[PDB]
């Protein structure tokens, strides 16, 4: 659910959303990485996890929609990088 | 033995200084044994003196040495593992226990100062080691020393 | 702890080796002057960690290693796509 | 277990002479041949080939033939003339992977063990390479049946070969785009090669015509790799992938400052070997 | 590249030109004290007999390295001033007398300050040598000639300092003398061809 | 050759930066510190 | 005067005009004072009471001071001029530089390898 | 205030107390500026 922008969650979240206690969370997030459906990085004192890979899981006809929309500026995003090098490097090769 | 004796008194080349003790063992071979079993003392004690502990024990653990075996070649091997953990207390106990052949020699007498300096620091810097921003406190417990000394000291080292 | 932990106080660890700090510093000292784990303890905080270099050249590095691993990953798809057609509109 | 495969322009220009000289045919055929070669090092060699005569009519599209008197006596003929060559797989014209190209594999299997195809081009045009071989795979799993023997395509290249240069070379005689400096990198990768980005982009926009108009299946294994590729988006230009950038272009420049600062020197060196070459010209000649 | 040269002391000879051996001394000596640093210092001039028994003469001039290797701060500025005299009314030194002692002030500031962050400026008055505002703008004039890493705080009164990278300085003088020999071949650029 | 046309009309630089930093301070900076032994 | 900072030494000439009366143009002197710390107002100025930047330029407690509090920020509170500071968002691009700078590569390599 | 407005000094004056704090910014190395002050000079020395 998390965006890219952050992924990144804590403990107490953990605790509210699984409403298990502070400290079992720790023993379930290493067995959860021992297991290795998810990647990532354990701080303590920030009581936050960098959370970097995840189990990939399946969805319908409308999360294509929302990956149709984040394909669709990549292209003119290529599209308008590469106009550049079409225009400016063009007296070096014709 | 002399030729090694007064370039020891002097600390210029502890290499061909230790070297003219070993040709003079090799000449005390078979032939003098109270002045071969001191003269494995002079290059021994040269040898912790060049800081390469380990070739004591190579040497001792050679069989032309297992001839020669004694308290103070013990009192050399105690030593050179000492020096070999890098503590002060391990030498210590070593000037404590074997001080009867340890501290008999007039120039043996002077050569503890630097090496205690030496080892002061080789220590120091065994615990120095793991961490980070620390108190001086802490490191005066670890090493078992004072605040003063070990501040000035460390100071030294910085500058 | 030295894979999974980045950052750990000098508390956490030492209750899960039920025993003292002191004796938990003696046991990450001859560790790390045996080198075989690297850690860089903290005793005014207590805020110990785990494999912390600075890191010059890793992270545009391994970035790079990502679009490695990227355009492998497009190049992928790519031709696993046609076949997939062409099993529903051959013929 | 195959690594990659070579493919030398003998070969690749024979196939074009039989497509040609069927080429009479007019209506449709495919040029299936016997493919000949080696493999050394699990790398795949190409070098020879012939074509086993092929017809295939439209209606009840699975009735194909390969006269294998022609297979048996003309290998037999160029393991004669060569034994170190052998066969190494076939091949098809592969338009757009044609139907029964799913069990001429399974016809010839008993040859080679990896009976490998390829694909070719007889209308060559792209951004790319038009060369492509696949491999017979079968992996029975959780979502169909059995006999699962897809083909999946090893990544494949033009090799080279010390003899082939030199008259291949020779019959360019046309153009050829050398004296590498940059130019050779800034046109062969950084306008081509974005460029060949831009297909591997369209191509996941080809298949995103599915959404609700397309054919049947759905997802299941096309998503988990796309899930990884939005997944694998690369870092924001804040965390500190700017400051390293900054330190190593900040490394970068100063080299090419200093090559820069020399190169000028240099002309400056000439141009006074010139003009000693000018005045003490001028004069002794008249 | 002056004690360079002066690297010997040994072979060096009772001459015709400096027939005190021990003039040579000094000079070597007070070039030294600047051409090198600590480790240098701290086994070259410190373990030599052949040095040191020609200083062994010296009342002064072993005063004034072991005041500064012996961290004796208040009276290296006594000697300092004595040597800066003569220096002043020396030949050959005379050309550069007031480019000797202003790198001896900051080399000393820098032997002492780079070892605390958090020493005060109050401190250093009676420890290092009197003046309280002498020290003011005298760091102030030395921080504000772009040396001497650290950065004072005024009104709560206490010096700061920090450590810097190898890389900006390092820079600084690769912009200098690239704009330098960039003069150099512009100029002469013009010269040729007209 | 060398007309003008006239419409109009080391030794040196590291002892100029001495003068550049060390213009007129502390020039006879000998008895300041004896001066400042009292007041310091 | 009206180059540096000297701000108060300008109220002293107008404290000082000695030739003649001046004062159609000491008005849009006025009003060139107005704009000038009505825009450098904003500056770094962690927190001050209504007494100083209040009574530096002209006006103490009219509501010209909720004119340039109310105009701009520095918003009327507590005896409090509130000092906004975020000079955060705009820094950190390395794409403007990644066009620019990849502009300017290709404008290196023009005059380093193509004749002209 | 002018040095502000100039932009000659960042860090910001405690004008309710008196004294002018000021940050330590350093780190200049990891600036786009130093290949500016190349820019300058490499196409420069490319003319040339």
């Amino acid at each position: 659910t998390r965006p890219a922008n952050h992924r990144q969650l804590t403990f107490e979240e953990i605790a509210k959303s699984a409403k298990i206690t502070v400290n079992e969370v720790e023993l379930l997030v290493m067995k959860a990485l021992s297991v290795g459906l998810v990647k990532g990085s354990i701080d303590e004192v920030d009581k936050r996890v960098h959370m970097t890979w995840v189990q990939p899981r399946v969805l319908d006809l409308q999360q294509i929609k929302g990956m149709k929309d984040r394909l669709e500026f990549w292209c003119t995003d290529v599209k308008s990088m590469e106009m550049l090098v079409e225009h400016q490097a063009h007296d070096i090769l014709t | 033995m002399q030729s090694g004796i007064i370039h020891a008194a002097e600390e210029k080349d502890w290499k061909t200084a230790y070297s003219y003790f070993y040709e003079a063992f090799e000449g005390y071979d078979s032939i003098d044994s109270p002045k071969a079993i001191t003269s494995l003392k002079y290059m021994l004690l040269c040898k912790i003196m060049l800081n390469t502990p380990e070739d004591v024990q190579a040497l001792v653990s050679g069989k032309l040495a297992l001839r020669y075996a004694g308290r103070q070649t013990e009192a050399l091997k105690c030593v050179a593992q000492a020096s070999k953990n890098r503590s002060l207390a391990d030498f210590e106990k070593a000037l404590t226990d074997y001080r009867a052949e340890l501290r008999d020699d007039p120039i043996i007498s002077t050569h503890l100062a630097k090496l205690y300096d030496n080892l002061l620091e080789q220590n120091l810097i065994r615990v120095i080691e793991p961490f980070s921003r620390v108190q001086i406190e802490h490191i005066s417990s670890l090493i078992k020393l004072s605040k003063a000394d070990v501040e000035r000291k460390l100071s030294q080292m910085i500058l | 702890m030295a894979k999974y932990y980045t950052r750990i106080t000098m508390k956490r660890m030492a209750q899960l080796l039920d025993l003292s700090v002191d004796e938990s510093e003696a046991f990450l000292s001859n560790l790390v002057v045996n080198k075989t784990i690297f850690a860089k303890v903290d005793r005014l905080a207590g805020i110990i960690n785990f494999q912390r270099p600075k890191d010059p050249n890793n992270l545009l590095n391994d970035w790079s290693q990502k679009l490695n691993s990227l355009m492998s990953l497009v190049n992928k798809t790519t031709h696993l796509i046609a076949k997939e057609e062409m099993i529903h509109n051959l013929q | 277990a195959v690594q990659k495969v070579v493919v030398h322009p003998l070969v690749l220009l024979s196939v074009v002479d039989h497509f040609n000289r069927i080429g009479k045919v007019g209506n449709q055929k495919r040029v299936v041949g016997v493919l000949l070669g080696s493999w050394q090092k699990k790398v795949l060699d190409v070098s020879n080939s012939f074509a086993v005569p092929f017809d295939e009519d439209d209606k009840d599209d699975s009735v194909w033939f390969l006269d294998h008197d022609y297979l048996e006596n003309m290998y037999g003929m160029f393991k004669k003339v060569n034994a170190r060559e052998r066969i190494v797989g076939w091949y098809h014209t592969g338009p757009k992977l044609h139907k029964n190209d799913i069990a001429i594999n399974e016809l010839m299997k008993r040859y080679c063990p990896n009976s490998v195809l390829v694909i070719i081009d007889v209308k060559p045009k792209d951004l790319g390479l038009p060369t492509e071989a696949y491999i017979s795979v079968e992996e029975v799993h959780d979502d169909g049946t059995p006999t699962s023997k897809t083909f999946e395509h090893v990544t494949s290249e033009i090799g080279a070969e010390e003899a082939e240069e030199v008259g291949v070379e020779h019959l360019l005689r046309d153009i050829k785009d050398t004296t590498v400096g940059t130019l050779s990198q800034r046109i062969t990768n950084q306008v081509h090669g974005l460029k060949g980005l831009n297909s591997k982009l369209l191509d996941i926009r080809s298949y995103l015509e599915k959404v609700a108009t397309g054919k049947l299946p759905i997802n299941h294994q096309i998503i988990y790799q796309l899930q990884d590729v939005f997944n694998l988006l690369p870092d924001v230009s804040l965390q500190e992938f700017v400051k390293a950038f900054y330190l190593k272009t900040n490394d970068q420049m100063v080299v090419v400052y200093l090559a820069s600062l020399i190169r000028s020197v240099v002309a400056l060196h000439n141009l006074i070997n010139n003009k000693i070459a000018n005045r003490d010209a001028e004069k002794k000649e008249g | 590249q002056a004690a360079e040269l002066f690297l010997d002391t040994v072979s060096t000879f009772t001459s015709y030109e400096l027939m005190d051996y021990k003039t040579f001394v000094t000079y070597t000596v007070y070039v030294s004290m600047i051409a090198l640093e600590r480790p240098d210092l701290r086994e070259k001039v410190i373990k030599g007999a052949e040095i040191l028994e020609v200083l062994h003469s010296l009342p002064a001039v072993r005063q004034y390295l072991f005041s500064l290797y012996e961290c004796r701060y208040s009276v290296f500025f006594q000697s300092l001033a004595v040597v800066e005299q003569e220096m002043k009314k020396d030949w050959l030194f005379a050309p550069h007398y007031r480019y000797y002692v202003r790198e001896m002030r900051i080399h000393a500031y820098s032997q002492l300050l780079e070892s605390y962050r958090s020493l005060t400026l109050g401190y250093m008055a009676e420890a290092f040598g009197v003046g309280v505002e002498f020290i003011d703008q005298e760091l102030s004039r030395f921080i504000a000639a772009g040396r001497l890493h650290c950065k004072i705080d005024k009104v709560n009164e206490i010096v700061e300092t920090n450590r810097p990278d190898s890389k900006n300085w390092q820079y600084q003088e690769t912009i200098k003398k690239g704009d330098l020999l960039l003069n150099r071949v512009q100029k002469l650029s013009r010269v040729i061809n007209m | 050759m060398s007309e003008k046309k006239q419409p109009v009309d080391e030794d040196n630089w590291d002892d100029d930066n001495v003068e550049d930093d060390f213009s007129n301070q502390l020039r006879a900076e000998l008895e300041k510190h004896g001066y400042k032994m009292e007041t310091s | 005067y009206l180059m540096e900072g000297s701000y108060n030494k300008v109220f002293l000439a107008k404290g000082n005009i000695p030739a003649e009366s001046y004062t159609f143009f000491i008005d849009i002197l006025l009003d060139t004072i107005r704009d000038e710390i009505a825009g450098c107002i904003e500056k770094a100025y962690e927190k001050i009471l209504f007494t100083e930047a209040t009574r530096i330029l002209f006006f103490n407690t009219p509501k010209k001071m909720t004119d340039y509090a109310k105009k701009r920020g520095w918003v009327l509170g507590p005896n409090n001029y509130y000092s906004f500071a975020s000079q955060q968002q705009k820094p950190e691009d390395t794409t403007i530089p990644s066009t620019e700078l990849a502009k300017q590569v290709i404008e290196y390599a023009r005059q380093l390898e193509m004749i002209v | 205030a002018k040095a502000i407005r100039d932009g000659v000094i960042e860090a910001s004056i405690n004008h309710e107390k008196g004294y002018v704090q000021s940050k330590e910014m350093i780190d200049i190395y990891s600036t786009r500026e130093p290949q500016l002050a190349f820019h300058q000079r490499i196409s420069f020395c490319l003319d040339i």
